[PDB]
């Protein structure tokens, strides 16, 4: 008789694990800047102004 | 009247704008600051 034939091949390999997914994107938003803090007082007013003199007395007599 | 370009001011009631200062993002380097529109009152890096 003749000799058996030769077996079938194997199938093809296993494909290698899908990659995981990126970044969820961004951390925190746009973080509010420092404070344009300070806000001086005002300056006092100045003084009032003096009183007029006083008139002068202007009498001495008659001489008679 | 506004503050000039590269000029900022904060405080309302001022008699002078201040050049925008070069900031430091760490150490010994400094990265000029410039405003974008006319009268402004913050500095941004003005290579951005």
């Amino acid at each position: 008789p003749p000799p058996p034939p030769p077996p079938p091949p194997p199938p093809g390999t296993p494909d290698q694990p899908a990659a995981p997914a990126a970044p969820a994107a961004p951390a925190a938003p746009a973080a509010p800047p420092p404070a344009l803090p300070g806000a001086p007082p005002p300056p006092p007013p100045p003084p009032p102004p003096p009183p007029p003199g006083v008139p002068p007395a202007a009498a001495a007599a008659a001489a008679a | 009247y506004k503050c000039p370009y590269d000029f900022f001011a904060d405080r309302p009631g001022v008699r002078q704008c201040t050049a925008c200062p070069p900031l430091d993002l760490g150490g010994g380097n400094l990265v000029e600051q410039c405003t974008e529109d006319l009268g402004s009152q913050r500095c941004k890096p003005c290579s951005l």
